[PDB]
């Protein structure tokens, strides 16, 4: 029949654009607005950005022009690979990035993907506290002031709270804005992410 | 002026939301209870379609 | 010296006393104690009664659940129907004749029962074969942009019958014969007899270089390739505390296959590699029989190591029981 | 509507207790997990408290770790914080917030501003 | 300021004992005297695949027949619900939607998600020039319901607390219906097509009209969010589908509830609702894969639609009551008889 030749040839196109989306990764990434994104992404919806490195093509979910509560529309996401945070180095927004890093670790479309997380602008952060510590808005936390172990100490805050029962590991990086080994990180870090449940799809693990 | 909207918008809507004349859920009740006995005895999908005039029958 | 033939049957006792005689006729209390065959027997029922419920509940708790019903699972359960197939073929005759004794089951029957189970062992073998081949594809990525989908797996198990079916059916078209092997009391592929007719050396020759070595290299270089690509990549990240607990297992696990494979599919190489090399021996029935004992052990002992250590089936197994969680 | 009221704050001395709580009206309060959030003066909102529903998984922020302590009143339909040896750095606001979903874990966006389920709150200055 | 929220909550306790004083017996102690529907059982009839992701809303054809469907895949796909044929799969723009809609003269196909536009393709125009024809521009934040009024005219929620209007000749936001506190998630236009009621995700209903703008009434009586209503077909009433597992049937020229559809074994959430022709079958879908009928006249259920694992994300009755598509997270609509 005609209409029935045109729904097995619609099928055959449905069937044949199903293997060019299901081979990608797709990430999305939150940054909670101001961070060092306008680098990472160069290397008002959904701002699509589209880069691939050594035979993996990725596919970027920068969503930004969303309002603040959040509850509705992060579910369209249970099925991403990694999650990638984006906070920016700037003590005292520093604060509503680690409230959004409590809901994503306790929900259960998210308990089990991975955070790739960045730690981000360090070359204005190694001067912002070269003179203004960290030891002002919180008590004496640190016990020094340089710029690793006070980049480490932004990272046990974020590990803090972590449950992690399962595979959900979080990477990091100490990432600058003139970097060049950025996407090999973001590579790295999701070809260990790919091969972890590769290992759990055939079951030994 | 979004600063200055909001905030009185909602509270002269309420105080606005309050003069509509009400009415007993009885009597609306009733309205409703009659309106869809009325009509009960026809809905194709609370008697069932006898296999014959439903546009829905088997494939192979 | 290799023993007595007749028309369709070699018995491994010369004919030198006069005890011997056909195993569709006589009982061999000649040959061996009928204790062993008691034993024998009871080992053939635990096998029965404990591979039965592991074989059949992995197809209850796929048709329970749709995550099970996976394109890289096809190949697990064509290994659950595989052991149900040398369950239901191979286990009971076998019970039945080493019970009442000698085989009185007609040579009809045996070419019947030998199919049956050879044909359960190869599809069990060649699962195992395709298995480690598509997770080796699937997990080392030798082929780039490849992906696996429900086109292979049906692909992949029909290879496994079509192997099962290249070993089980020339037995039946004159390529060899199916005697009853080791106690008399199984009917197995033939592999040890000088018989000039059938041409017989050119298929113990053809199955130790199509069935055993193609196999175990292929084996051998899939999860060689496996714990390369783990431990490299292991070695990539060492921060990260759920790669190192993935390498250890995964190795494990690679040992544990390869012991598991080695262990029941061995015993037939080397039993056939030291006939065919030393033209001309003298065994016992009681020693033919043992390979065929390891190789029948693997109807109960792969699930619990390929489907009860999987991770994902032993969950579903343990909520339909639901007593013993881990 | 969902209503709910807060009492309990004023002026304290470092090293002091204050207890604090929420009252609630407008819902059933027994199977709705409950968060306790504060603000502080320019600062934006920042979780405390993470109560569940029946008092098994108890939640606390990175400054607050063994000194504030939270329990629900079922009975009495309450929410109770009380702050012991508290700091100078705490001269916040104090939000009590309900997590939208009730039967579920998930607390998404009860640190959002212009959040429909938290209350206008107290306030709690300190004093030296 | 402390003086104008005291008179806020002073007029609200005001309203509160306006309606305490007309609730004198709720729909279930006046329904005591008539027949039971009984539990009724049925079955699928077009089990229809196609999909690949998960799909978000539909929509059926004023003439019973042509269905549609919206997923996370860019598929925009109208099926036709007699023989299971694909008559349109469009590939759209953003592969995120969360709605769709079918307009009134069938000619028309409205559609949208989280990329912030409604967009309308000109089905069935010329020689497979399935197209955009417009794209609803210049409206903040997501979107969750379009709905037609006319062949000419959209209501499109916001994820910006608005229900705004839109005229498709021009393009141009016509009116915007704002007033609400959180993000809209589900329209209902009635019959008389003057009164539309919109949900949103503050516990509380808005019974709009598209002349003169204002916000007539607004419902609340609801604890969590509200997720998606429809309209009850004489122009009087509507169910809501909230997010603590109670489907409240609530009324018009009342504004308090008429009843409430829950019990102890619910648990979940609910996210799609739609009447039967007449309005005694309220079809409401869980989240439990367990999409329900409800006895909307004696508040009771009377049967499950269990053929899913996944959330029932959709529902929709046909205009002649002849049938119920159902869709879910697993990529298929089960078409229910
Ligand atoms: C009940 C008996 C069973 C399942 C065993 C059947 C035996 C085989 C599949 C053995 C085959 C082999 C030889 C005959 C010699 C070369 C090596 C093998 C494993 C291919």
């Amino acid at each position: 029949s005609a209409e029935e030749k045109h729904s097995r040839e619609l099928e055959k196109k449905l069937k044949e654009d199903a293997e060019k989306d299901a081979r990608t990764v797709k990430l999305l990434l939150l940054g909670a607005g101001e961070s060092g994104k306008s680098t990472i992404v160069k290397q008002t919806g959904i701002i699509e950005t589209q880069f691939s490195f050594k035979d993996l093509n990725f596919r970027m979910f920068d969503v930004g022009g969303q309002r603040d509560e959040r509850r509705k529309w992060i579910h369209c996401f249970e099925g991403v690979t990694a999650i990638i945070f984006c906070v920016a180095l700037s003590d005292y927004r520093m604060q509503e990035s680690m409230n959004l890093f409590k809901s994503i670790c306790n929900n259960k479309w998210f308990t089990d993907t991975s955070i790739i997380l960045f730690l981000n602008k360090k070359d204005l952060f190694e001067e912002k506290i070269k003179k203004s510590p960290l030891t002002d808005y919180y008590p004496e936390y640190a016990g020094s002031n340089t710029y690793e172990e006070a980049g480490n100490y932004i990272k046990v805050q974020f590990l803090e709270l972590n449950m992690a029962s399962d595979v959900k590991e979080i990477y990091s990086h100490m990432t600058c804005a003139t970097d060049t080994q950025n996407v090999k990180f973001v590579f790295d870090a999701v070809t260990d992410i790919i091969i972890k449940e590769n290992l759990k799809d055939c079951g030994l693990f | 002026l979004t600063e200055k909207d909001k905030l009185k918008m909602e509270v002269d809507q309420l105080k606005k939301e309050v003069t509509l004349e009400r009415m007993l859920v009885s009597k609306c009740c009733e309205e409703f209870r009659d309106y869809v006995e009325e009509r009960s005895g026809e809905d194709p999908l609370v008697k069932g379609i006898p296999e014959d005039k439903n546009p829905f029958k088997e494939l192979k | 010296m290799n023993g007595t033939e007749g028309p369709n049957f070699y018995v491994p006792f010369s004919n030198k006393t006069g005890v011997v005689r056909s195993p569709f006729e006589a009982p061999q209390y000649y040959l061996a104690e009928p204790w062993q065959f008691s034993m024998l027997a009871a080992y053939m029922f635990l096998l029965i009664m404990l591979g039965f419920p592991i074989n059949f509940l992995t197809l209850y708790v796929t048709v329970q659940h749709k995550k099970l019903r996976t394109p890289l699972n096809y190949i697990l359960l064509n290994l659950a129907v595989a052991d149900l197939f040398m369950v239901f073929g191979g286990f009971t005759t076998t019970l039945y004749t080493s019970l009442h004794g000698y085989f009185v089951f007609g040579p009809t029957g045996c070419n019947l029962e030998g199919f049956f189970a050879t044909l359960g062992g190869e599809i069990a073998l060649w699962s195992l074969v395709v298995l480690a081949i598509e997770r080796y594809v699937v997990v080392c990525k030798p082929m780039s942009n490849f992906r696996f989908g429900e086109n292979h797996a049906i692909m992949g198990v029909a290879f496994t019958w079509v192997m099962a079916l290249a070993c089980a059916a020339p037995p039946l078209v004159g390529w060899s014969r199916y005697i009853p092997e080791g106690m008399q009391c199984s009917c197995g592929i033939d592999y040890y007899t000088p018989h000039e007719e059938t041409n017989n050396e050119s298929f113990v020759i053809y199955m130790f270089v199509v069935h055993f070595i193609i196999p175990l290299i292929v084996i051998f270089f899939c999860y060689g390739q496996l714990v390369f690509t783990v431990k490299e990549a292991a070695a990539q990240q060492q921060e990260s505390a759920t790669t190192q607990k993935a390498e250890k297992e995964v190795t494990r696990m690679v040992i544990i296959m390869v012991i598991a494979f080695l262990i029941c599919w061995l015993p037939y190489a080397g039993v056939a590699f030291y006939i065919f090399t030393h033209q001309g021996s003298d065994f016992g029935p009681i020693f033919m029989t043992i390979p065929a004992f390891f190789a029948k052990t693997s109807a109960v002992y792969n699930p619990v190591i390929y489907i009860m250590m999987n991770k994902q089936f032993r969950n579903c197994m343990v909520t339909t029981l639901c007593c013993g969680k881990n | 509507q969902v209503q709910l009221q807060e009492s309990g704050g004023g002026l304290v001395q470092p090293g002091g207790s204050l207890r604090l709580s929420c009252a609630a009206s407008g819902f059933t309060f027994s199977n709705y997990k409950m968060n306790w959030v504060r603000q502080a003066p320019g600062k934006g909102l920042q979780w405390v408290s993470d109560i569940s529903q029946s008092g098994a998984s108890i939640s606390y922020t990175g400054s607050v770790k063994g000194r504030f302590t939270i329990s629900r009143d079922d009975a009495k339909n309450t929410l109770y914080l009380q702050m012991n040896s508290l700091k100078p750095a705490d001269t916040a606001v104090y939000y009590c917030a309900r997590c939208p979903a009730p039967f579920t874990r998930d607390c998404f966006d009860v640190t959002s501003t212009a959040y429909a389920y938290r209350g206008q709150g107290t306030q709690v200055t300190v004093s030296s | 300021l402390d003086q104008l929220r005291q008179e806020a909550e002073q007029l609200k306790n005001q309203i509160r004992d306006a309606r305490k004083a007309c609730a004198d017996a709720t729909l279930s102690q006046i329904t005591n005297n008539i027949d039971p529907v009984g539990r009724i059982q049925m079955r699928t009839r077009r089990t229809l695949r196609g999909h690949l992701a998960k799909i978000y809303a539909m929509h059926w054809g004023t003439d019973s027949r042509l269905l549609l469907s919206a997923s996370q895949d860019g598929k925009l796909i109208i099926w036709d619900s007699y023989t299971t044929n694909k008559v349109h799969a469009i590939p759209l723009r953003s592969s995120w939607v969360m709605t769709c809609a079918y307009a009134p003269s069938g000619n028309y196909v409205a559609c949208g998600g989280l990329d912030n536009i409604c967009s309308i393709y000109n089905l069935k125009t010329r020689e497979g020039n399935v197209r955009v024809s417009r794209e609803l521009a210049g409206h903040t934040g997501y979107l969750s319901c379009c709905r037609f009024l006319d062949d000419n005219q959209i209501v499109t929620s916001s994820g910006d607390t608005t229900c705004a209007l839109w005229d498709i000749e021009t393009g141009q936001q016509t009116t915007t219906f704002t007033g609400h506190t959180g993000d809209v998630m589900s329209l209902s236009l009635a019959p008389d097509t003057r009164l539309f009621v919109s949900g949103a995700c503050d516990a509380s209903a808005k019974l709009w009209d598209v002349r003169e703008g204002m916000c007539r009434q607004t419902f609340t009586g609801h604890e969590s969010d509200i997720n998606a209503i429809c309209f009850f077909p004489n122009g009087n009433a509507f169910a809501t589908g909230s997010d603590d597992a109670t489907c409240r049937l609530f009324d018009l020229r009342a504004d308090q509830e008429l009843m409430t559809y829950s019990h102890d074994n619910i648990i979940c959430g609910i996210t799609s609702v739609s009447f039967s022709k007449s309005g005694r079958l309220l079809l409401a879908g869980y989240d439990d894969f367990n999409c329900n009928v409800w006895d909307a006249l004696k508040a009771d259920r009377a049967g499950v639609l269990a053929g899913h694992d996944n959330r029932v994300s959709c529902l929709g009755v046909t205009d002649d009551g002849m049938a119920v598509a159902t869709g879910s997270w697993d990529s298929f609509l089960k078409i229910w008889n």
